[PDB]
């Protein structure tokens, strides 16, 4: 650790990488429009569909939210 | 190779190969007759 | 080519320097140069920032020609 | 639906049995000539790949390979740039000396005379000065020895190789399938994240590592030869660190979000550097960087095969309102299929792109030393524009190709497309009033400042000092960029270019680099020339497109074909409708529009902004600030323009730039050549032709390829292609004679 | 079958019959398809099988002289690390009996006999066992199996005499490689960030696992 | 004249291109570029490797023989290399225009024998002396073939032939070796043989 911004990143990251995990976001097996049940051909052994591409997506989304506010954060105070 | 004969033998690359060669010829001989107005051996 | 080589011929002759036709109109860079080019120079000053003189008329019909030859293309 | 490599092996056989075909391409062609129009139709038709072939994916595969020759040529033509960069320049006395030396990477050997075109460009060099601008980017990239021009010049030949080998490969080896050229949200994904995004970041790298530094070695006036070479400042961190102390961390405040700590070498200054006069290193690295970013992400947009992210015709589909009907619907299957659409999108934003790069090159000077080489800027700008110009008039002819070939309502429709057409009438009709309007109150008003002027009522004119017509928006546009830094940019030091921020001035050698353009009646006027031009090759270009299919003269037009010459004397007489003569009438107003842009900028520079500067600061322009006064006439164009700048051209006889003398008066003799073309028509010719074959028959010399005139569209491609061939060269002799003389 | 990653494509073509199958192939680069050069599925199963093989070598020559350098009998002078072998002159060079550019041409040549014909193996099974080769020819006629041609020379012992044994000793192999692989990597990201040598590194994290130069991230040669 | 299938190739599992039946002397199916692709070439360019191959053979033994005895103390010749530079009884250009003409007359038969086979078999002075050979670049007679070795049946000749066509490759590719190398290095042939062989490992081409 050593930072808060450990405390700012696993908190988008851990908020996207739950947004993703469970529902109320675009995961790969589900397509938004302005979210509906798609398959993805890509098998995952966690039970919900939440695969391994929108589990990388959901950390870089959490890391983009997480930079971004951290950065947000020291540049003001 | 008798058809890459052929190619060479097509009208541009005969004219650049003998334009060529007429070039390098005039080139080399104003290199060891440079300037002359006059065909000064008579 | 007829009239350019007139007036140029006589344009040097009139000011003593015959030499400057008979050196400068063996290269056609001669005639853009010292025939036209020189030439010009008190014509497309006819009016100008600083005012006019009686090469006005001559200046802007000038250009006039310049336009209606253009016109033409 | 499964994105995926796919190909076929051996499709075309490697063989010269073709090479030894000509015309083997057309059906038509491969049967020989019986005239000479043959021998035209063969080059005419030899990249037309749709009229060879009906099949998607064969005209894809020659697509393909054929970029790679493209690129095969790029390659070995920079082999060329460094390689005489290496073995015939003075890049390493300017490099001492540069605002002295001048740039020279070509040596013309001493046959017929032409040795005096090896002038003194300095550093006990003789040679012809160039005006690419090599110098100052392999000098901003940190390049100090010939021996590593040498190696580029030799990875780029090995590249050179590579691209002509992978165009063989996938055209006669493993050749992609349709569905993989139609993969067009994998193509996008990979060419914004990939291609520019780590081509950005690589570039970022290198600069970094290498530029930064050399160039503050360079910079703070060390010799090059004692600078450290640049993989020992990836080695040692200390050569680094001693330069940017930042480099002792280890990258952990890139991990822990401490990147504000990076502001040493990551900057956000903005203006230019007054040592070198071009832009900040720091500012440019830090900018390939976040250019780097949001390529990546941008490169996540599209769908591929893990059901994230977008689909295009999706997005398409959803995008229609109350006045354009179902729009957008059907454009994916379009843009999908022709590749005259997509040549036709890419050639004008291209286009549009090349000429952005000319402004923002010359108004933000990126590399160091750039600014005050007149040469190579003025060089830079006016060839950036000719690109631009050629690549949209283009556009509008490969528009014009997708609608006569392309373009099929019961097939593929599209609404948009459906409902231009459906008043296409009403578009060209007021575009034709806006050229008429603007004509009228843009030059108009020149030939009114001419008409007082020369009455002797310079007061009636439209000037600063008379009837002002004050260019009230820009003025306060460039003002609130002045004011930017600090207020609107808090981050930014400096203005964002100093043509905007008043005072700055940046000299570099006693020349000038940038300070403040004014801006006034003159330059009012001027910009309304500029709008005049561009919107009549618009109402030229879009009218051919419009109007291709049919028109109330010919509703039969399309079937006609792209190029044609005509549909006969008829109906008052027909010539020129074909959407070809349009893009061909175009060229012309691309010349004219481009002329007028690249005179203004010439005009300007050397008027308000290029020029010495005293040790005291007094500023002398290479013109007296004449652009105000003598630009808002045409006689003052005439005059103190054209009459007074060609004197360096048609006084450079006898020293090194009598080549751009030879080329002036050469580029007029081919642009009034053109004229031959453009104002007559082949009956004449092909009777003359009789007459000549009739004097060759009686010595038993006809040739049995029968002589013919050209085509009346050939005809009219020789002209207009010796037309711009003849301006063009003329503007570019005069241009360089003029700036490396008083430059 | 345990499968790993599989998805619809992978599964569409990798059958659980190639040795080492997982059914992992996210890319489709396996795929049956678009087939071309050098994506052949075949083609890349022959690879990983080499790319597996050399790199069990690299893997074991990479850090041994290390090691025996660290405790043994090798001489110091000679117990280097893989990269100051002279393998990469700026991180370190040793002088051997010949210019280390002579020895790049001497195992190029070796190496070419051995990979063209090996390769003549790919093209035509059974034709290195044909011309004339001063003998040696019966054991590169190959067993019609390119990645596994066995022979006497390549398969002298014999193992996996059955289907059975010799199947597991191929996903033993397959897996070997693949672990092997990632050794020769790990090799060298660790050399270039640590830069002490891959066996000294793992020492350094070993009385000290608290080091975890992960968090540090410096880099020296 | 007799087609070898099965024979050893230069590119062993390659397939030999059908030109190459290996019915030639010295036939190892080598012709990647199908430069004897037609067979007008081939005979053409088979004319040519049999001159080239010999003139490189006599090449081979006057750079490599007198600098091999000159490097001992047996010989005073000088080295191959600037062997033109030297003043002989008479100028050089003298003995080139003498070669020329002589050498004229020779290349001038052989290309009329090429053209036209047999027609230039018999002394145009004595016409009984005449010339035993039946194949192209082979001529016989006395003067060619005096000991008779080249008149014998096939698979001796061409076994013989296949000698004389590799040894001509090998001396070839010799002679341009020592060209190179006196360019590259600064000495004879010789000089590089020992430099090399007192030390393999390091005086080579890297050594520069
Ligand atoms: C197969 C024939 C043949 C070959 C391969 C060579 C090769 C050579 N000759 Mg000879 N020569 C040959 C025939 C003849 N030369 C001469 C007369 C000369 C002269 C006068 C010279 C050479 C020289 C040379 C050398 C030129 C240096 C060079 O080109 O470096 C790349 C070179 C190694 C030159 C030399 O000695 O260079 C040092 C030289 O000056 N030759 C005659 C006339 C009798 C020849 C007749 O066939
Ligand atoms: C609640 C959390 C939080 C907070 C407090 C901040 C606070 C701040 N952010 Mg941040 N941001 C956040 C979250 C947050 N951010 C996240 C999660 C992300 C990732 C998505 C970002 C990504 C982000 C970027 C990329 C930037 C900031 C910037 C800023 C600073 C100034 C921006 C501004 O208002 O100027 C006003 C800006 C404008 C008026 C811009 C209009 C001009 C446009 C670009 C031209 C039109 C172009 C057209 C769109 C095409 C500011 C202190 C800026 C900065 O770093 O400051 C130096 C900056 O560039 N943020
Ligand atoms: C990150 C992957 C990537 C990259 C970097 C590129 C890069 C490029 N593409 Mg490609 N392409 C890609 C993926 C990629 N593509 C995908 C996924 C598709 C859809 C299936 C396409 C389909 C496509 C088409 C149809 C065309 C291109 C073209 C081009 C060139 C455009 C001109 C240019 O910018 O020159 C800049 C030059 C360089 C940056 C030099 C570096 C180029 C290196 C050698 C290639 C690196 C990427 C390459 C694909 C790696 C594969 C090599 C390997 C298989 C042996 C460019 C080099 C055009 C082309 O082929 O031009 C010949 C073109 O017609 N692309
Ligand atoms: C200098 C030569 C010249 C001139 C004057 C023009 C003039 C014009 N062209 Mg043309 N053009 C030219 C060269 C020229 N062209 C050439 C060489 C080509 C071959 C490539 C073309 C091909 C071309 C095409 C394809 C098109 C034009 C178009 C136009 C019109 C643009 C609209 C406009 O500006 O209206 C205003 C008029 C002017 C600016 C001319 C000057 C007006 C003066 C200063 C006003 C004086 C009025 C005064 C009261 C006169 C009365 C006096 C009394 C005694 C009668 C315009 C009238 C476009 C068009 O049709 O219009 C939309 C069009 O599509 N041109
Ligand atoms: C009217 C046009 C305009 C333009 C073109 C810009 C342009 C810019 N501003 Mg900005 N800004 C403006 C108005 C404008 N500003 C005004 C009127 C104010 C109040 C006085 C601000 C106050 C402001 C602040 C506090 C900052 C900027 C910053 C910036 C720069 C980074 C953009 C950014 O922060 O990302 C985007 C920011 C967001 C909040 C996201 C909005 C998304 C946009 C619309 C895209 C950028 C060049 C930053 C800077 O100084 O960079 C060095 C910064 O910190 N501006
Ligand atoms: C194909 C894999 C491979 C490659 C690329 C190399 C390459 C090399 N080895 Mg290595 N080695 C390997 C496998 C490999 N080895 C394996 C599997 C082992 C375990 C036994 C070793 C153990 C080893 C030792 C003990 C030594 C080398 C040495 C060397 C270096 C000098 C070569 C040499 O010893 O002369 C040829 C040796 C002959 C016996 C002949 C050289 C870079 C020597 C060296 O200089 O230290 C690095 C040396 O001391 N290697
Ligand atoms: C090792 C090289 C070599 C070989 C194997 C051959 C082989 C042959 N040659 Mg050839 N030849 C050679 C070199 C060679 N030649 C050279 C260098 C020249 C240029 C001078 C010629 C020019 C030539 C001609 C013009 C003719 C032949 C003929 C023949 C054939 C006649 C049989 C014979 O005498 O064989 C050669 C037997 C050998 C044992 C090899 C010779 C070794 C010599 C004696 C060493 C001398 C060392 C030197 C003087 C120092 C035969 C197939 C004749 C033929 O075909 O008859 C119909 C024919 O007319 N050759
Ligand atoms: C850009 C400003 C243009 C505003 C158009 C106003 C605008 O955007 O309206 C948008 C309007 C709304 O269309 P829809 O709502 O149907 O659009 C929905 C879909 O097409 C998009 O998903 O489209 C039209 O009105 C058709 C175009 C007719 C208008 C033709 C007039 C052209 C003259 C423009 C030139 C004068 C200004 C030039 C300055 C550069
Ligand atoms: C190497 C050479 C030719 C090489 C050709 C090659 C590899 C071609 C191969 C291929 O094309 C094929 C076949 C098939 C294609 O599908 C593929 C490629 C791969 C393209 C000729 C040398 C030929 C060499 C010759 C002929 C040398 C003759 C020497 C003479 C005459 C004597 C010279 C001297 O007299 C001087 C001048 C001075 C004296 O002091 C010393 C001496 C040496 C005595
Ligand atoms: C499969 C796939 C597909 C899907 O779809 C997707 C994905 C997943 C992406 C993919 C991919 C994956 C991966 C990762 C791969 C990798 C591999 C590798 C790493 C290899 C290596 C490999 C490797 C190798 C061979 C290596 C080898 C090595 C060696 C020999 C070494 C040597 C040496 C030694 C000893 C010592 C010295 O002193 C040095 C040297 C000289 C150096
Ligand atoms: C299975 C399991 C589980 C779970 C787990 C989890 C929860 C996971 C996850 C997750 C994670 C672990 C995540 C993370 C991530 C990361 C990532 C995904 C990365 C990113 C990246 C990138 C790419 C970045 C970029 C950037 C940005 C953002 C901007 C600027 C620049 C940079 C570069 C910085 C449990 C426990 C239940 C049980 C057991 C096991
Ligand atoms: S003059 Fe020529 S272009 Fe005009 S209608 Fe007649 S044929 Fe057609
Ligand atoms: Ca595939």
């Amino acid at each position: 650790i050593g930072s808060p911004t450990n405390l700012i990143m696993v908190t988008s990251t851990s908020l996207m990488l739950f947004a993703g995990r469970f529902g109320l976001a675009p995961s790969a097996n589900r397509k938004a429009t302005a979210l509906e049940a798609r398959d993805s051909g890509l098998q995952t052994g966690d039970p919900a569909g939440f695969t391994l591409a929108d589990t990388l997506a959901c950390g870089v989304v959490g890391h983009i939210i997480g930079v971004g506010v951290v950065l947000g954060l020291k540049n003001i105070g | 190779m008798r058809d890459l004969k052929t190619y060479l033998s097509v009208a541009p690359v005969a004219s650049t190969l003998w334009f060529a060669a007429l070039a390098g010829l005039l080139i080399e001989i104003n290199r060891f007759f440079p300037d002359a107005l006059t065909f000064p051996f008579f | 080519w007829v009239t350019f080589y007139w007036h140029w011929k006589h344009i040097t002759l009139w000011q003593g320097n015959v030499s400057q036709f008979n050196e400068s109109s063996t290269y056609l860079m001669g005639w853009l140069r010292d025939y036209l080019w020189l030439n010009s120079s008190q014509l497309i000053n006819g009016y100008n920032p600083f005012g006019m003189n009686s090469l006005s008329v001559w200046a802007w019909m000038f250009l006039f020609g310049h336009l209606v030859w253009a016109t033409g293309f | 639906p499964e994105v995926k490599i796919l190909v076929d092996r051996d499709p075309i056989k490697t063989s010269f049995e073709q090479w030894a075909k000509p015309g083997h391409f057309s059906r038509t062609i491969a049967k020989g000539p019986d005239t000479t129009t043959w021998i035209w139709n063969l080059h005419a038709d030899a990249h037309d790949f749709d009229s060879h072939t009906s099949d998607l994916e064969e005209i894809s595969r020659k697509v393909f390979s054929a970029h790679f020759g493209q690129l095969s040529i790029i390659f070995l033509w920079l082999s060329g740039m460094y390689f005489h960069g290496a073995r015939f320049s003075n890049y390493e006395a300017w490099l001492n000396d540069p605002t002295h030396i001048r740039p020279s990477a070509q040596v013309v050997w001493p046959i017929v005379g032409q040795e005096i075109l090896n002038g003194d460009v300095g550093g006990g060099f003789r040679g012809i000065q160039i005006t690419s601008g090599f110098f100052q980017i392999w000098r901003a990239s940190g390049i100090t020895s010939e021996l590593q021009l040498y190696c580029t010049a030799i990875g780029a030949l090995v590249f050179a190789a590579l691209m002509l080998f992978a165009g063989w490969f996938h055209y006669h080896k493993a050749a992609p399938k349709l569905v993989w050229f139609q993969d067009v949200e994998s193509m996008l994904n990979h060419h914004l994240a990939g291609l520019l995004g780590l081509g950005s970041l690589s570039w970022a790298g290198h600069q970094v590592h290498v530029s930064l530094p050399i160039n503050q070695f360079l910079n703070a006036g060390v010799d090059p030869k004692e600078i450290p070479l640049p993989h020992e400042f990836i080695l040692n961190r200390d050569l680094l660190a001693q330069l940017y102390p930042s480099f002792a961390e280890g990258a952990t405040p890139f991990f822990t979000l401490n990147w504000s700590k990076y502001a040493d070498f990551l900057t956000f200054r903005g203006g230019l550097d007054p040592l070198t006069g071009g832009l900040w290193l720091t500012d440019i690295a830090h900018h390939h960087l976040a250019i780097a970013i949001l390529f990546l992400i941008a490169g996540h947009m599209y769908r591929t095969n893990w059901g994230i992210g977008h689909g295009i015709k999706d997005i398409l589909e959803a995008h229609k309102g109350p006045f354009t009907g179902q729009g957008h619907k059907g454009l994916y299957e379009i843009l999908t299929t022709s590749w005259h659409a997509q040549l036709s999108i890419n050639l004008a934003m291209l286009g549009s792109l090349t000429i952005i790069v000319a402004h923002h090159m010359y108004a933000m000077p990126p590399y160091p030393y750039l600014a005050t080489d007149y040469g190579t800027q003025l060089s830079l700008f006016t060839h950036h524009m000719w690109i631009g110009g050629f690549l949209i008039v283009g556009a509008a002819a490969h528009a014009a190709i997708f609608m006569v070939r392309d373009y099929d309502p019961t097939t593929r429709y599209n609404d948009l497309l459906d409902r231009v057409l459906r008043h296409r009438d009403a578009i060209i009709s007021h575009l034709n009033w806006v050229c008429i309007f603007l004509g009228f109150h843009s030059f108009g008003l020149y030939i009114h400042n001419d008409t007082m002027s020369a009455l002797g009522r310079p007061q009636d004119m439209f000037s600063d000092t008379a009837i002002q017509l004050q260019p009230v928006f820009a003025q306060w546009i460039q003002n609130t960029h002045a004011l930017a830094p600090g207020t609107t940019a808090p981050g930014a030091t400096t203005s964002t270019s100093l043509t905007w921020g008043g005072g700055d001035l940046v000299s570099v050698g006693g020349k000038v680099a940038l300070l403040p353009i004014p801006l006034g009646t003159a330059d009012f006027l001027v910009h309304h020339i500029h709008a005049f031009t561009i919107h009549v090759t618009v109402l030229i270009l879009l009218k051919g497109v419009l109007f291709a299919r049919s028109s109330r003269l010919i509703p039969d037009k399309a079937n006609l074909g792209f190029r044609f010459p005509c549909d006969g004397p008829g109906r008052g007489g027909t010539c020129q409708v074909s959407a070809w003569d349009h893009v061909f009438l175009g060229l012309f107003w691309m010349y004219n529009a481009i002329s007028v842009v690249i005179f203004h900028f010439s005009w300007k520079m050397q008027s308000d902004v290029w020029g010495s500067i005293n040790d005291q600061g007094v500023v002398t322009h290479i013109t007296g600030g004449n652009f105000a006064q003598s630009s808002i006439t045409i006689n003052g164009w005439l005059r103190d323009f054209l009459w007074a700048q060609a004197s360096q051209v048609i006084q450079s006889y006898g020293s090194s730039l009598s080549a751009y003398g030879l080329f002036f008066l050469g580029a007029h003799f081919v642009w009034a050549f053109s004229l031959m073309f453009l104002f007559s028509g082949r009956g004449y010719w092909q009777e003359l032709i009789e007459s000549i074959v009739w004097a060759h028959n009686k010595l038993k010399v006809a040739p049995a390829t029968q002589p013919r005139a050209l085509s009346i569209v050939q005809g009219r491609a020789v002209g207009v292609t010796h037309y711009l061939l003849g301006g063009i060269a003329t503007t570019w002799a005069f241009f360089l004679a003029r700036i490396i003389a008083v430059g | 079958r345990p499968l790993w990653f599989a998805s619809k494509q992978s599964l569409s073509y990798l059958d659980g019959s190639l040795p080492g199958d997982y059914g992992f192939d996210p890319l489709g680069l396996s795929d049956p398809e678009g087939t071309g050069g050098f994506i052949e599925p075949r083609w890349l199963a022959y690879g990983e099988v080499i790319n597996g093989r050399f790199a069990m070598l690299g893997a074991v020559g990479a850090i041994a002289p290390e090691y025996l350098g660290k405790v043994g009998l090798i001489p110091q002078e000679t117990a280097l690390a893989w990269f100051q072998t002279g393998v990469i002159p700026p991180a370190g060079t040793y002088n051997y009996w010949a210019d280390n550019y002579t020895l790049f041409v001497l195992e190029m040549a070796l190496m070419g006999f051995a990979e063209h014909r090996r390769f003549q193996d790919w093209a035509k099974p059974g034709s290195m066992g044909k011309q004339y080769f001063l003998g040696l020819e019966k054991g590169f006629g190959g067993s019609g199996n390119p990645a596994y041609p066995g022979g006497p020379f390549f398969n002298p012992l014999g193992f996996g005499k059955d289907e059975k044994s010799l199947k597991e000793l191929k996903l033993k192999e397959v897996k070997n490689g693949r672990l092997a692989m990632l050794a020769i990597l790990g090799y060298f990201i660790q050399g270039l960030v640590t830069g002490v040598g891959p066996y000294q590194n793992l020492l350094d994290h070993v009385a000290d696992p608290v080091n975890n130069n992960v968090l540090t991230s410096l880099k020296f040669h | 004249t007799v087609a070898e299938p099965d024979r050893p190739l230069w590119f062993p599992g390659s397939t030999p291109p059908p030109w190459l039946d290996g019915s030639l002397p010295g036939d190892f199916g080598f012709d990647p570029l199908g430069l004897g692709s037609d067979p007008e070439s081939l005979r053409w360019n088979v004319q040519a490797e049999l001159v080239h191959s010999r003139w490189a053979m006599l090449g081979a033994a006057g750079i490599f023989i007198p600098e091999f005895l000159t490097k001992l103390g047996i010989l005073n010749t000088p080295s191959w290399y600037t062997a033109g530079e030297q003043e002989y009884f008479t100028d050089t250009t003298t003995l080139f225009i003498v070669e020329l003409v002589f050498i004229g007359w020779a290349e001038g038969r052989r290309w009329a024998d090429i053209l036209n086979p047999g027609c230039v078999n018999t002394d145009p002075i004595f016409p009984n002396n005449k010339l035993t050979g039946t194949d192209v670049g082979y001529p016989g007679g006395l003067w060619f073939d005096p000991l008779g070795w080249g008149s014998a049946s096939p698979q001796k000749l061409k076994e013989l032939r296949t000698k004389e066509i590799k040894n001509g490759r090998l001396a070839m590719l010799a002679v341009m070796g020592a060209w190179f190398q006196h360019i590259y290095t600064g000495t004879g042939p010789i000089d590089n043989l020992f430099a090399h062989l007192a030390d393999p490992g390091h005086a080579t081409i890297f050594a520069a």
